[PDB]
């Protein structure tokens, strides 16, 4: 039983690695593009 | 006359005159300052011989200005950036002048044969062969890098014939590579010392001359044209020179080196010799990103018992500039799991752009980075790399994740292309993926269109490997030498096309044993069992065949069998030298120039000696001059979409998969789907607007003052087609692409369509479909403007005339599941809808939805599905028909919930 | 779901459909509703009657 | 071994044309037509004189087609028996010994 | 409809492992973490 | 000299031979 | 005749 | 649904079916046999090539 | 057919 | 043959005809082009006399990262940056400032290189006697009083980095003590020894096939943590492999009883390349 | 006959257990934090626009 947990072991660690490989990837992009975002500019009508 | 913009340089395609190295015709670059100077014919010319002299001094103009300031000094550096890449244009229409009556006088290097069987006489007699008793000083600057490869000099061209290596083991396909990475070194290269010579920042010992070379392929031969250095004083191998120099300063710290690895590693320590070598080399390294010294010299992948030539950089004294040569090993390779493949080479895209963190140059090149790069983008994947064959393990891992989830799903998502034998062997190596990995997007791809544009793909270029193997065997035996080799070249291609493409038992049994396990042992994807040959038996494969092949043929292949108002093609299927093509109708005379100068010279004075090849050429303009640069970064900072919003993109990371990256790309953004009428229909959809996608921009600052006082086209339009037009003839006065060419023009015709404009993409469009070959499916995307053109200005009469043109054009060339037919048929009801014809919209729109879930994304829906559904739901809502209108719209709604790559607009 | 559509046109490509019912009761437990919502009415190796 | 294209014909199953007399007249005699005007001399032995075997009379006079009429040239005595029966000659054949 | 008191405010909890079972080393490692949100350095380890 | 075929020289090499994956292809050589 | 392929494939 | 990766449990589903879809791909000459095989549930069982 | 005949 | 332009103005208009910028391109859209080209390329592009002085020897500074550590073959760089006799930095930058590396172990200094600088002209002599192990770091100058050093020294061994101004006198608090240490591991050097490289043990005892871990040259690494793929091909069982945090990895094979006749090997490899001595074949130990 | 996995040390299986599992625990405690910074920008409204009153 431990050794069947063990090489569970590695592997849900190469699947966590996995999601945190997509994190990263989101992360750099969001912050990278949260200051190109144009800003609205609204005007008074009279 | 309006088109004059466009069409002035695609007849300047037309007419690239021939020139002998003698010969300067013009007024406006080399050829009005150098003209009458060194003249002189074949038979005194030989050595030096202009060419590289007017290559080098075309350089050496758009160096010396573009250092000069000010809005007329820099119009006039914008002309002789195009007169340079006109000059190259001259070297290239030398160099399939010289390559191709070579394979017809010599066959396979040595004269002999059944050809010319009567001093050797004709335009034979002008080439003069170089063994190391003949020539000693050509052969010591150009030694071929195998030994069964040949090498002539003609006019001032060194014509490196490829035949591999026997005793070596080196086999005629992998010399080919080894000499098609040396060229991706040179042009590699060429864009580095251009812009290196082109900024301020950094008798000048090393002068980096361009590095000029070009690949021309003629029946399988693989000529490599090169100008000739000048050689009359015998070039310093600078390489040699350096460390002489340093072994005599430090002679020392050379010895230390030469222990570590090679002597060569001492010369990162060239500073203590010339501090303008050293920081000149330091610029190499830094744009090519590599370690250490920029070219590999003392350090190679190949084992050392196969002779190879390494590295060198040989200066000449005449001109006083050293030129790159043997540049096989400048890019990092690509190692699997610690089996170094040494034919394989990563992209320039990947290696400059993709993977920031630096690459070593071969394997046995010692690892040398002090821990500066902790985390970084990518982060080196963790692991912790310590030597150079872990930090290429690093890099290929990041180009398998790199084509795994940045390529496959910005080709789903339609985007680039994908669609017709070249443009996918382009998006795949602009992207910065090689060829040699479509295996692994087989195997991801879900859509039908892709997976069947990756196995036609792969298939085509198997069956050219086995074309390359039955000349292996055609060259070992002696055979050209007792049959004539031109039917003998001719009857290769008629044996091979009868045998992968018919309706017969033999046909089937040669897939099953040679041309499958040809697919597996290259692209890696076990395929055999499941690719029997009616999957992909459509003459889509015959088209992708045609161009990796270099073989053409007749229009008479092309027949048709109408039964009332149709045209329903097909080809007959004996194949014959007779339906091999002769170059004499106005198509394709421009996929084989000069014609009628390389019929009379091997003719008489020396109809079925021509008949069927046509040169592939691959020549090597740099990727860094200014009009390249100008369209690529607009194009980067100008995309086609960035989507609704931001927080679609944190959905698509939820219970889905990861982000795409798409890089700059100048030409291949085409395409219905993008930007052309289905845009708008694809914009209404997702919530975006189609022209321009986040604005309509016609200002340069937010005014409030003018729009209170407020209550001629885009300037990305105007921007984007004047540099994509000095960029069309940029690329028409270097000629020798010919495929490429009209990729560039498609493109532009989309551009100018998706702004209005109708009548210039109209005129643009009847050039590609009379006077442009068939290689492609360019004259299918031709055709494909004129029914978006006279869809903008009404014109329903032509609608239904192109129309009924282009349905048995799109199920005979890709079959009855199209993704071009399927986008067809969503225009056609789209206009149904817009003139409220109401009825007669449900059957084209049928077809949409029947199709549209089988060939992009059968994982679920599409924008192309959902604007179907809504389509039909539409019309049956208006003709009364509330009942099926319930199924129809409850269908979108079912399908599309739990769904990702749709935004929340869609549902 | 369209996955399983796209797969049932893909495989029946050329051949006849027919409408059937199954007792779920009867059905194996492996064949429980959620998992009919993912893969599709698997088949056991001893073929499955309609 | 001239006609050794249409021998291993015979081996095949062939396609019965779903058209009438005048149907089959009308569609071969179409194709004819445009396979004319695209040209070349290649199509000339294989298809522009083999497909003119096709009358457009269902009746024949006799002293026409008669059992002595092939004397004066055999080639049809062979397209009419070895499956023709009335109604692609590409793939050569390597005369070798 | 449906006045806005406050036990219907959405709440969230999350997967953690029963801190008995734990050996005291990954028991350190987790409360570490916990303990590390008050003060509020949880930004990513890379950058 | 090939001759017969021993069984206990036959060798099993591969990286599968000891751990599986549930679903997907496991690959060895012999 | 496809039986006819696979003799003579038997065959020289 | 039974405890931590079917090891040591033989039920009724261990007994009668235990067949891992297995086959072999021996090329025209080769020494080298391709042995592939997947398997429909995880555990521990013993393999006798 | 006559006329590619002596085309 | 008085035609020169007379014949060129007549040949471009057929077959010469060059579209030209100006050519393709409006006037008013010309402008537009050129002005986009200002963002698009090319982005990086007898009074008197006074004095003479020079960089003393005590006053100059050594600091660096590389004079306290190094990373296994690869730079060591420090930065030594020359110093006037008072005080004042030299923000001219012409002073040379040999480096010569001596890793701590007649008994090897140099014989070939002695005779080499027996005179090496008096003005300039050289003071460093070359050592078995000198690596030269390089001197490379900024032009502003900075000189950053490259050495290379392998060995396991405490090495003392000696610096010289003008190859004469010592600069600093030199030799400097760099802990210069085995590195990164890789494959090939690693060797293999024990028992099971030879006769293993009948019945099942057990066999040890204790590794020890080495770097790229020559060095022994003594920090666990690494992985090694041992292959079992053949009737061995590996059972276990642990890491013994000192360098050595501990790895069991055991052949069954009754299967002693059988081909066993066993095949330690790192990250695809193999280890010295794979793919190591022991032999029956007993008789029989 | 007696399994290769059955006469192995109990210590180093369970110890190669514990620490494998600390390095789950690592895991899933990144994954928490870097999907607490994506609902961060998701929700505290700094992935739209701002707005500026000109007259």
């Amino acid at each position: 039983q431990s050794q069947s947990d063990l090489l569970e072991a590695q592997k849900m660690v190469e699947e966590q690695r996995l999601e945190i490989q997509r994190l990263y990837k989101v992360i750099e992009s969001l912050n990278r593009e949260k200051s190109l975002v144009p800003p609205v500019v609204l005007a008074p009508a009279n | 006359r309006a088109t004059h913009w466009w069409r002035a340089a695609l007849e300047s395609f037309f007419s690239m005159s021939l020139l002998s190295s003698y010969e300067l015709v013009g007024t406006k670059g080399a050829a009005g300052v150098l003209r009458g100077e060194l003249p002189g014919p074949n038979s005194v010319s030989l050595l030096s011989s202009n060419w590289h002299d007017r290559l080098q001094w075309s350089f050496r103009q758009v160096v010396e200005e573009a250092r000069r300031l000010g809005i007329v000094a820099r119009e006039k550096w914008a002309d002789k950036e195009l007169l340079l890449c006109k000059e190259i244009g001259y070297f290239t229409a030398a160099a399939r002048a010289a390559a191709v009556v070579l394979s017809h006088t010599h066959p396979a290097g040595d004269f002999d044969a059944a050809s010319n069987q009567e001093a050797k006489p004709g335009v034979a007699g002008c080439f003069v062969e170089v063994k190391p008793d003949n020539l000693p000083a050509v052969w010591r600057v150009y030694r071929p890098k195998f030994e069964d490869d040949k090498v002539f000099v003609f006019d001032s061209l060194v014509l490196t014939v490829v035949h591999g290596s026997r005793r070596h083991g080196v086999s005629t396909r992998s010399a080919r590579k080894v000499y098609a990475n040396d060229y991706k070194g040179r042009q590699a290269a060429a864009s580095v010392i251009y812009q290196m010579n082109l900024t301020a920042d950094l008798f000048g010992r090393t002068d980096y001359a361009l590095p000029v070379c070009t690949l021309v392929d003629y029946a399988g031969q693989r000529i490599m044209v090169e100008p000739l250095m000048p050689i009359e004083p015998e070039p310093v191998n600078v390489e040699k020179e350096l460390v002489e120099i340093l072994k005599k300063e430090m002679p020392f710290y050379v010895q230390q080196c030469k222990a570590r690895g090679s002597e060569y590693l001492a010369l990162d320590a060239v500073d203590k010799v010339d501090r303008k070598v050293d920081r000149k080399m330091r610029f190499i390294s830094k744009s090519l990103n590599i370690f250490g010294c920029p070219f590999p010299f003392g350090h190679s992948d190949f084992d050392s018992k196969c002779r190879i030539p390494r590295a060198h950089l040989w200066r000449s004294r005449v001109d006083q500039l050293c030129v790159l040569r043997n540049l096989q090993e400048l890019l990092p390779p690509a190692v699997i799991k610690g089996k170094v493949h040494p034919t394989h080479r990563m992209r320039e895209r990947f290696v400059q752009q993709i993977f920031d963190i630096p690459l070593p140059s071969t394997a046995a090149a010692p690892w040398t980075a002090p821990k500066a790069e902790n985390t970084i983008s990518k982060f080196l994947q963790t692991t912790r790399p310590g030597s150079g064959l872990e930090l290429l393990e690093v890099a290929h891992d990041a180009l398998v994740e790199c084509v795994q989830d940045d390529l496959v799903p910005t080709i789903e998502a339609l985007h680039v292309n994908f669609l017709d034998s070249s443009d996918v062997s382009h998006a795949l190596h602009e992207q910065g993926v090689n060829i040699k990995s479509l295996g692994l997007m087989y195997n991801r791809f879900a859509g039908a269109v892709f997976r069947d544009a990756s196995l036609r793909e792969m298939l085509a270029r198997a069956a050219k490997h086995l074309f390359l193997k039955q000349m292996e065997v055609l060259v070992r035996k002696k055979a050209y030498r007792k049959v004539l080799w031109v039917e003998l070249l001719q009857t290769t291609i008629v044996a091979l096309f009868n045998i992968v493409l018919g309706t017969t038992e033999e046909t089937r049994s040669f897939w099953q044993e040679q041309l499958l396990p040809e697919v597996a042992e290259i692209f890696g994807v076990d395929l055999v069992g499941t690719v029997t040959p009616r999957s992909v038996c459509h003459p889509s494969l015959f088209k992708a065949m045609e161009f990796h092949l270099g073989v053409k043929f007749e229009a008479t292949v092309f027949q048709k069998t109408q039964t009332g108002e149709n045209e329903s093609l097909f080809l007959q299927l004996p194949f014959t030298p007779a339906d091999l093509s002769h170059f004499t109708s106005i198509r394709d005379v421009a996929l084989f120039p000069h014609i009628d100068f390389i019929r009379n010279l091997v003719t008489n004075n020396t109809l079925r000696t021509f008949c069927g090849f046509f040169p592939q050429v691959k020549t090597v303009v740099p990727a860094s001059l200014g009009i390249i640069r100008t369209a690529q970064e607009q194009a980067e900072r100008f995309p086609v979409t960035r989507d609704i919003s931001l927080d679609v993109k944190i959905d698509q990371m939820k219970a889905g998969l990861t982000l795409t990256r798409r890089l700059p790309m100048v030409y291949g953004t085409a395409g219905m789907a993008s930007h052309g009428l289905n845009g708008a229909i694809r914009a209404s959809v997702l919530g975006v607007a189609y022209p321009c996608h986040p604005h309509c921009v016609m200002s340069l600052k937010r005014s409030p003052t003018l729009t209170t006082e407020a209550a001629e086209r885009c300037l990305i339009f105007e921007g984007f087609r004047i540099s994509l037009a000095l960029f069309l003839t940029l690329h028409t006065m270097v000629a020798s692409d010919i495929v490429k060419i009209g990729k560039i023009v498609t493109q532009l015709a989309y551009v100018l369509l998706q702004h209005g404009d109708t009548r210039q993409a109209i005129a643009a469009a009847e050039y590609i479909h009379t006077r442009l070959p068939d290689i492609g499916f360019l004259h299918g995307d031709a055709k494909l403007l004129q029914l978006q053109c006279r869809a903008k200005t009404s014109k329903l009469h032509s609608m239904v005339q192109m129309y009924k043109e282009l349905v048995p054009d799109f199920l005979f060339f890709e079959g009855p599941l199209s993704l071009r037919l399927m986008l067809m048929e969503l225009l056609i009801a789209a206009v149904a809808f817009q003139h409220k014809q109401y009825a007669a919209a449900i059957p084209p729109g049928l077809k949409v939805y029947h199709a549209s879930a089988l060939t992009v994304n059968p994982n679920g829906c599409h924008w192309t599905g959902v604007a179907a559904l809504r389509l039909i739901g539409k019309s049956l809502m208006e003709l009364r028909r509330f009942s099926e209108a319930i199924m129809v719209l409850e269908d979108a709604v079912r399908g599309g919930r739990k769904d990702p790559s749709l935004p929340f607009f869609v549902t | 779901t369209p996955h399983l559509v796209s797969a049932f046109e893909r495989r029946t490509q050329g051949r006849l459909l027919t409408y059937s019912f199954v007792d779920t009761a009867s059905l194996d437990e492996d064949n429980s509703l959620q998992d009919i919502a993912r893969r599709g009415l698997k088949i056991p190796m001893t073929g499955m009657r309609f | 071994f001239v006609h050794a294209r249409d021998f291993e014909l015979a081996i095949r199953h062939q396609q019965v044309s779903q058209q009438s007399h005048e149907g089959r007249v009308c569609t071969e005699l179409l194709q004819v037509v445009k396979t004319a005007e695209t040209g070349n001399a290649s199509h000339l032995a294989g298809l522009q004189r083999l497909s003119r075997g096709a009358v457009i009379s269902t009746y024949l006079d006799p002293l026409v087609h008669s059992p002595i009429v092939n004397m004066y040239a055999p080639d049809e005595v062979l397209m009419n028996f070895l499956l023709g029966h009335t109604p692609e000659t590409g793939e050569p054949s390597i005369a070798g010994p | 409809p449906i006045a806005s008191a406050v036990e219907y405010i959405p709440t969230s909890a999350e997967a953690a492992t029963d801190p008995n079972a734990l050996p005291p080393q990954t028991r350190e490692i987790v409360a570490r973490a916990r303990e590390a949100e008050e003060r509020g350095e949880n930004l990513p380890t890379l950058m | 000299g090939a001759g017969p075929v021993d069984a206990q020289m036959c060798v099993a090499e591969g990286a599968n031979l000891t751990v599986g994956h549930v679903g997907e292809w496991n690959m060895f050589e012999v | 005749d496809s039986a006819l392929r696979r003799r003579d494939y038997v065959a020289v | 649904l039974i405890g931590g990766g079917r090891v040591g449990v033989i039920t009724k589903t261990e007994l009668t079916s235990l067949t891992p879809e297995w086959a072999v791909e021996k090329t025209e000459g080769d020494c080298v046999y391709r042995v592939k095989y997947r398997h429909t549930r995880p555990g521990f069982v013993l393999m006798h090539v | 057919v006559d006329g590619i005949e002596r085309g | 043959e008085a035609q020169r332009d007379r014949e060129a103005e007549l040949e471009n208009l057929s077959r010469a005809k060059f579209p030209l910028v100006s050519d393709v391109f409006s006037p008013e859209d010309k402008a537009a082009y050129l002005g986009m080209l200002n963002a698009y390329g090319n982005p990086g592009g007898r009074p008197a006399q006074d004095l003479n002085t020079e960089a003393a020897a005590s006053l100059c500074r050594v600091f660096g990262p590389g004079l306290e550590h190094a990373e296994a073959g690869r730079l060591a760089t420090f930065t030594i940056q020359a110093v006037n006799s008072d005080g004042t930095f030299m923000r001219s930058g012409d002073a040379s400032f040999t480096v010569y590396v001596d890793p701590v172990k007649e008994e090897d200094y140099d014989s070939d290189a002695e005779r080499l600088n027996q005179y090496r002209p008096p003005a300039s002599r050289a003071t460093h006697r070359r050592r078995k192990d000198t690596l030269d770091g390089y001197v490379y100058n900024h032009g502003d009083g900075t000189y950053t050093v490259h050495y290379y020294c392998t060995r396991a061994a405490r090495h003392s980095i000696y610096v010289y101004l003008n190859d004469q006198i010592l600069v600093g608090d030199s030799p400097y003590r760099v802990n210069v240490t085995p590195g990164s591991t890789d494959g090939e050097n690693c060797e293999a020894y024990g028992d099971g490289t030879t006769f293993f043990a009948l019945g099942g005892d057990f066999s040890e096939i204790v590794i020890q871990a080495k770097d790229a040259h020559g060095n022994k690494v003594k920090t666990g943590g690494d992985k090694f793929t041992v292959a079992a091909s053949g009737a061995a069982k590996i059972v276990e492999i642990t890491d013994m945090k000192d360098g050595t990895y501990w790895v069991k094979y055991y052949i069954p009883p009754g299967a002693e006749r059988h081909f066993v090997e066993i095949s330690i490899s790192y990250h695809g390349r193999p280890i010295k001595g794979s793919p190591f074949r022991p032999r029956p130990g007993g008789p029989l | 006959q007696e399994l290769r996995v059955s006469r192995m040390s109990l210590m180093q299986s369970q110890s190669d257990l514990l620490e494998a599992q600390k390095m789950v625990e690592e895991q899933r405690l990144e994954i928490q934090r870097l999907y607490k910074v994506i609902e961060s920008l998701n929700r505290e409204k700094s992935l739209v626009p701002p707005v500026v009153l000109a007259p």
